[PDB]
């Protein structure tokens, strides 16, 4: 049953439109279904009139039966009309009877299997239309996912920031559900509903308009009810919404801070607060759920009505003569069918514009601008020089990040940034693997300029460490394979020990196949950064860069990991980022920075003679203030 | 399943007078549009048929009559139908996070704070969709499918024997199709979650994979996903296309035999050429409830895996409780003593700890170090009893702890977890979890130790700028030093600081770590120290060591005697 709310779309037609295009490659199995669609409607509304031929050929035989034979119809009507009762003599006048003759078992047999034939036709042709019509829509859906994964692929590294908390995730996991069912629907239950009415129409004003008239009047009763109860409804939805998700964000922050409640002794509070809140959304829910049921029996009421007027009229007419009543039984049948889709109009509407809007918003999506084309260069770092050339940097057009600095990393040096917070280490190392484009500076690696460069070639051989280490819900071992997944189990684990992430992975019940998961489970910060680490140099770089790689890690393992990747870290360069002073050490090209800018450069050694910044810095961070 | 069952069970017995009162609802309104072709029968064949013309303008006052009363006891039913599935979630909703708030740290982190928000909101969203399209939609087939037939025999019940054929042949076609349906279902909505969280995994770690250049990999694991999923689809759909069909025709067949033994008795004169009508409409009625019925009958085992993890949720029981008559030690002084303890988590065969023992007495530090998974937030959360010590002993100013109001225990331990976390809402609201009235004047003093207080007082909104869900638009080092400052507000008797003091540079860190001990001159502080520099002010040091202690004393004398201090001090020398 639908429950969304409603949204507003920026334009309706146009979006209908693209989204109809979508699947225009299945342009013939489109028509195929379309096809299948009409033939099938119209055989299955031909049948109740054969079946109302069948029984009106039963009534003639069985009452012109009763009467004396040898007298004509014309004459007995006339008979039956001087007898005193006329009524019966005008039901008798509007009728192919034969007086004296009975019902003739032959006609109606060879009319019943014409009927069974039609209806086998019918039911073997709407098989065929959803079997094509399910193909059609996986074939769209199948052809949508795999263009929005490339978008996905292809956009900048600063779309998914400006993105508020989850909106790319629910743009493309549970967005392109609602266009799924949308476009499975407008092509399988939408027109076979707008056919049925227009068929059905069609063959009640064959048979007879007046009693067309009654069940017709009812469109415009039905349609005026159920978008009353839409609009009266629509202010209950959201209530509805928006209290789920109030809930749902207060149980999320109860859990994931249990700790906290707990200790503080918010526990009795928290509880308190779902107990107020649980209660509001119940009844949030209950009234927005009673008004969405109230559809069907609300149009129903509507369509009972319709029949019992069209029965009592059709009853009048055939008791009068003006039709047969085979035909008021067919017309009985076809105003129970015509009912059928006034009731779920209402829930196609609501189906079709929550998808429509939806549609909009994955459009929007895939129109959005993409990183610049990459040059294919096949970047060839071979020692590691890097070079920064009055580069400049800002995140938006206006405050400045970077402003207009130089470092040379020769080749096997370990530079190492130091500076306070927001200085932007991190950003100058993004830059350096090309996340964002430099404004107006010039990276160079080994000489060869970092624009004109293969950016996947170039991302796949720094190996870089993140800051926020991130962990996806899988196993340690998974999680370190991430890097080269074409690694065999020795290369994997010779990693995590080099890491000491095997140390400490003999602790745990089920060492390798322990699920993590990037919100706390069985493994600490400190314990989760060497997983990272192990990551990062199992797919073997040329020259690495770790932003914060161990600050959570004692100044006791770090160094039993340094000493175990000394080999592979000695004649490659690498950009240390610590806020530790004890990681720096023993570490040339210490670049002092701040406000963007570096203020000082040089090796530990001359970095303590000049006193400032650095040295102060050093004296701050011992015995001292 | 049976966990399924029992839910139900025990979480709708609140509402039985609802459902029985629903249950009775829906038969008056089905018997109602039922028995509309029973009287369009009866103006056919005492109307028409006898010529009767004031018969049919009186029967349709009974038309109307039924038809009025069918709305009405449906609009009756649809509201106690959801007043009853409403009650029914909100009270499973409110049992399970009654339970899931007794859990300790052990229970929490068993299930995980991501998987148990799923299981309190979503898989009783679920149970509460599967009873409410029960109570709608299931039941309508029983009593639909025995009250037309019951109508027949009521009508003419020498040609009832259509419908004691052709429903039981409906209803065992349409069951050998949904037992081959639901597995490939099952499989289906496995794997659209699994897509889900592929999508998921690439859009949380998109830095990580551009940093790793995965992207030609990733294209392929989401494609050969996609392809499958496409592939379940459609196996899914090729079995669901032939419900509706099936049923159809079904009904066709069954119309076209209607006629023909009709008229075989009709011509006989056994039975009224009336019944014709009614009985096609009955035919359509009740093989269209069948069908809707059996279309909801997809999703049970959705709906019992769902209560299958709410009943594995609600069976376990928690371990650290509050003993019965707790002592109650007035004024409650910090003054810590762990005397051989020993945790040895569940999943055993290595204790963290082993023969912990040493004391902190009022008033005085002791910093706790030792390497990476040594156990020192073991240590801390055994403090603090988010654990119970297994086979030792942890005893807060003489008395133990197991035995001692928890409550007590947690407004006077002032508490900094490693992890760091800020509810959504306001600064101020976040600082007020400390002290519930605190004034301006205390929380910015509160907040200016923590060095926190320049970076909100340049917030326009200053003490009440608002704060993310989790603390998320912080930065880090923000958010942690805001962690601290709601526990010095406390003002507590203990401080238990867990290495909160990392992702800040050298200057905030001193600030914060030489004006908190400051604030903290009087008070048991225990902290978890990284650098030696920090801990020569101590009075304490322990030298915690993947497991046991390795040394006890100040600076100088560990210095001197044990080796792994020494290397550390060694090793962050310069
Ligand atoms: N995505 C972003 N959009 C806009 N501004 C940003 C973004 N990321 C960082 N900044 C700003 O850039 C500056 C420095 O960024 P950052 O790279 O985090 O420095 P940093 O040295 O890494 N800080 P830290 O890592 O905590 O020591 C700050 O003024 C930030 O607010
Ligand atoms: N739920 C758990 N199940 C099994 N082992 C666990 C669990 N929680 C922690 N451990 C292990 O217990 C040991 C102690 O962990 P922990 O106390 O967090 O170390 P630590 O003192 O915090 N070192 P650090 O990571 O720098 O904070 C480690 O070997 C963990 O892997
Ligand atoms: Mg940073
Ligand atoms: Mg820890």
């Amino acid at each position: 049953l639908p429950q969304a709310p409603l949204e507003r779309t920026r334009d309706f037609k146009g979006s209908a439109i693209r989204l109809a295009r979508r699947l225009l490659p299945q342009r013939a199995l489109t028509l195929a279904v379309i096809l299948l669609g009409v033939g099938g409607i119209a055989i299955g509304v031909i049948g109740p009139r054969i079946l109302g031929h069948a029984t009106d050929l039963l009534f003639n035989g069985v009452i012109g039966r009763e009467l004396p034979a040898g007298l004509t119809k014309e004459q007995a009507v006339e008979a039956a009309r001087a007898r005193g009762d006329g009524t019966f003599a005008d039901l008798l006048s509007g009728m192919d009877i034969v007086p004296g003759q009975g019902v003739d078992f032959g006609a109606v047999g060879r009319t019943l299997a014409l009927a069974l034939g039609l209806y086998l036709v019918a039911a073997l042709l709407v098989w065929v239309q959803a079997r094509l019509l399910n193909v059609t829509v996986q074939r769209t859906m199948v052809a949508l996912r795999a263009e929005v994964q490339e978008k996905i692929h292809r956009l900048p590294l600063s779309y998914f920031d400006s993105r508020q908390r989850g909106e790319v995730l629910s743009r493309v996991t549970n967005d392109v559900d609602n266009i799924q069912n949308s476009v499975s629907m407008t092509i399988s239950q939408l027109l076979t509903s707008v056919l049925t009415v227009f068929a059905v129409l069609v063959m009640m004003l064959t048979i007879s308009p007046l009693l067309t008239l009654f069940t017709v009047v009812t469109v415009p009763a039905s349609l005026w009810v159920t978008r009353w109860i839409t609009r009266r409804s629509q202010p209950l939805f959201v209530a509805q919404w928006r209290n789920t998700g109030r809930l749902a964000a207060h149980l999320e922050e109860t859990y994931s801070g249990f700790t906290i409640v707990k200790t503080f002794g918010h526990r009795e509070a928290a509880a308190g607060k779902f107990a107020e809140l649980n209660s509001e959304t119940q009844q949030s829910s209950f009234g927005a759920q009673f008004f969405s049921g109230l559809v069907s029996p609300a149009t129903m009421f509507i369509g009972n009505l319709s029949y019992v007027a069209v029965a009592v009229v059709g009853g009048l007419q055939v008791a009068t003569g003006q039709i047969t009543l085979g035909s008021i039984q067919a017309f009985i049948q076809y105003v129970r069918q015509f009912n059928q889709p006034l009731t779920q109009v209402a829930g196609m509407y609501n189906t079709l514009q929550s998808g429509i809007a939806s549609a909009e918003r994955v459009f929007d999506l895939l129109d959005t601008e993409e990183e610049s084309a990459d040059s294919p260069r096949r970047a060839d770092v071979r020692t590691g020089r890097v070079e920064f050339e009055h580069v400049s940097f800002s995140y938006v057009p206006g405050t400045p990040v970077i402003e207009d600095l130089s470092l040379v990393a020769e080749p096997g040096s370990t530079v190492a940034i130091v500076g306070p917070t927001g200085a932007g280490k991190t950003t100058l190392v993004n830059l350096l693997m090309r996340f964002y484009d430099v404004d107006s500076g010039r990276i160079t690696i080994d000489g060869v300029d970092i624009a004109s460069v293969s950016r996947e070639s170039l991302r796949a051989s720094i190996g870089m460490v993140l800051q926020d280490t991130w962990l996806f819900a899988g196993t340690i071992y998974d999680n370190i394979a991430y890097g080269r997944p074409d690694a065999d189990e020795d290369e994997v684990i010779e990693a995590a020990t080099a890491a000491y992430v095997d140390r400490f992975v003999h602790t745990l019940p089920n060492g390798y196949d322990t699920r993590v998961d990037d919100d706390g489970g069985a493994i600490s910060a400190g314990e989760k950064q060497l997983i990272t680490i192990a990551r990062a140099v199992l797919a073997r770089p040329k020259l690495l860069v770790l932003d914060e790689a161990t600050s959570s890690v004692d100044t006791r393992t770090e160094l039993l990991i340094a000493h175990a990747m000394a080999e592979l870290r000695r004649d490659r360069t690498s950009f240390i980022i610590a806020h530790r002073l004890s990681t720096i050490r023993d570490a040339d090209l210490i670049l002092v920075m701040d406000s963007g800018r570096i203020i000082e450069r040089g090796t530990h050694e001359e970095l303590l003679a000049r006193h400032g910044r650095y040295w102060e810095m050093t004296r701050v961070h011992l015995g001292g203030i | 399943s049976n966990m399924l069952w029992a839910l139900l069970r025990q979480y709708v017995r609140p509402y039985r007078w609802l459902l029985a009162v629903v249950a009775v609802l829906q038969v008056i309104s089905n018997m109602a549009s039922l028995y509309l072709p029973t009287v369009n029968a009866a103006i056919i064949d005492d109307g028409v048929a006898k010529g009767d013309t004031a018969r049919i303008v009186e029967l349709g006052a009974v038309m109307l009559g039924v038809t009025a009363l069918q709305v009405v006891c449906a609009v009756g039913a649809v509201f106690f139908g959801a007043r009853a599935a409403t009650g029914f979630g909100h009270d499973l909703r409110a049992a399970v996070f009654t339970h899931v708030t007794t859990f300790s740290a052990e229970e929490a982190g068993r299930f995980g704070a991501a998987s148990l928000l799923t299981r309190t909101t979503n898989d009783v969203g679920h149970i509460q969709q599967l009873v409410q399209l029960t109570v709608t939609m299931l039941i309508t087939a029983p009593i639909m499918s025995i009250g037309g037939i019951f109508m027949a025999l009521h009508q003419d019940a020498g040609l009832s024997w259509l419908l004691l054929v052709s429903v039981p042949v409906l209803g065992l076609a349409n069951y050998w199709i949904i037992r081959h349906l639901m597995p490939v279902f099952t499989r289906m909505q496995s794997l659209i979650d699994g897509i889900n969280r592929v999508l998921r995994d690439q859009l949380s770690g998109i830095r990580v994979i551009r940093a790793f250049a995965r992207e030609p990999l990733e294209r392929v694991r989401f494609a050969e996903a996609n392809q499958t999923l496409s592939d379940s689809a459609l196996e899914a759909g090729r079995w669901q296309a032939l419900m509706l069909p099936v049923t159809t025709l079904v009904i066709n067949v069954s119309s076209v035999a209607l006629i023909w033994f009709g008229g075989l008795r009709i011509d006989a004169g056994q039975m009224q050429v009336g019944s014709l009508i009614a009985f096609l409409a009955y035919f359509m009625q009740i093989l269209m409830a069948v069908l809707m019925a059996t279309f909801m009958l997809v999703i049970f085992p959705r709906a019992a895996v769902c209560a299958d993890r709410i009943g594995e949720v609600l069976s376990t029981q928690t371990a650290i409780t509050n003993p019965a008559d707790p002592v109650r030690p007035a004024a409650i002084a910090g003054d810590i003593g762990v005397h051989d303890a020993t945790f040895c988590y569940p999943g055993a065969d290595r204790p963290v700890l082993q023969d912990v023992s040493f004391t902190v007495p009022r008033g005085t530090t002791t910093a706790v170090v030792g390497s990476t998974g040594s156990g020192k937030s073991t240590l801390i959360s055994l403090i603090c009893r988010l654990y119970d010590v297994t086979s030792g002993s942890l005893r807060i100013d003489g008395v133990d702890v197991r035995d001692l109001d928890i409550e007590q225990l947690w407004s006077a331990i002032g508490l900094v977890p490693q992890r760091g976390y800020l509810f959504s809402g306001t600064v101020a609201e976040n600082l007020r979890y400390g002290r519930a009235d605190a004034t301006d004047d205390e929380m910015w003093e509160a907040l200016r130790v923590a060095a926190a207080a320049d970076f909100v007082r340049a917030h326009p909104q200053g003490l009440d700028m608002p704060v993310a869900q989790g603390g998320i638009n912080f930065s880090g080092g923000q958010r942690q030093r805001l962690a601290i400052a709601r526990a010095v507000i406390r003002r507590p008797a203990i401080y238990l600081f867990d290495d909160a003091f990392s992702a800040l540079d050298v200057h905030t860190d001193a600030r914060v770590r030489d004006a908190l001990r400051e604030v903290a001159a009087d008070a048991t502080v225990v902290i978890v120290s990284q650098r030696i520099s920090t801990v020569i002010e101590a009075d304490q040091v322990v030298v915690i060591d993947d497991g046991r202690v390795v040394g006890i004393g100040t600076h100088d004398t560990l210095l001197a005697d044990c080796p792994i201090y020494a290397e550390f001090a060694e090793s962050q020398a310069l």
